[PDB]
């Protein structure tokens, strides 16, 4: 008796095994990725932006702004001191 | 599958990804975000189990 037609029937292996879910999330996002990322933030030049270029990027955990930032409230007060004394 | 094996070789921010880049891959990402707040859920399970976490506590 002929063979039986199993072996030419494949639509239920496109769901059958596990990375077919996983490829039709990486097909979508790699595809969608881009080469380098848009942009950091790290800079804009908004003259405040600057600061953070200095102090805030993403590899500087140096003190700097700290003491700079605190340095600026005791500029505040210390003024305040005089306009109430 | 050898398109999606290059496009992985060829992009892919990752060292300076960006959630908005992932909130416009997927919009998964904000929705997720959505829901658990809408939800009440500040912790978002599996989080703690595949990265730190840290505590006093």
């Amino acid at each position: 008796v002929s063979t039986l037609i199993p072996p030419k029937v494949v639509s239920s292996k496109n769901i059958g095994s596990a990375p077919n879910a996983k490829r039709i999330a990486n097909v979508v996002h790699f595809y969608k990725s881009l080469p380098q990322g848009p942009a950091p933030a790290i800079k804009a030049n908004t003259r405040l932006a600057r600061y953070k270029a200095k102090y805030f990027d993403g590899d500087n955990a140096s003190g700097k702004p700290l003491w700079h930032f605190a340095l600026g409230i005791i500029a505040f007060g210390y003024s305040m001191e005089y306009y109430f004394h | 599958l050898q398109s999606t094996l290059d496009n992985i070789q060829s992009a892919r921010p990752f060292d300076e990804l960006t959630v908005d880049d992932l909130t416009k891959i997927k919009p998964e990402i904000d929705a997720k975000v959505e829901e658990m707040v809408k939800k009440g859920k500040w912790d978002v399970p599996g989080y703690k189990d595949r990265f730190g976490n840290l505590n006093v506590m």
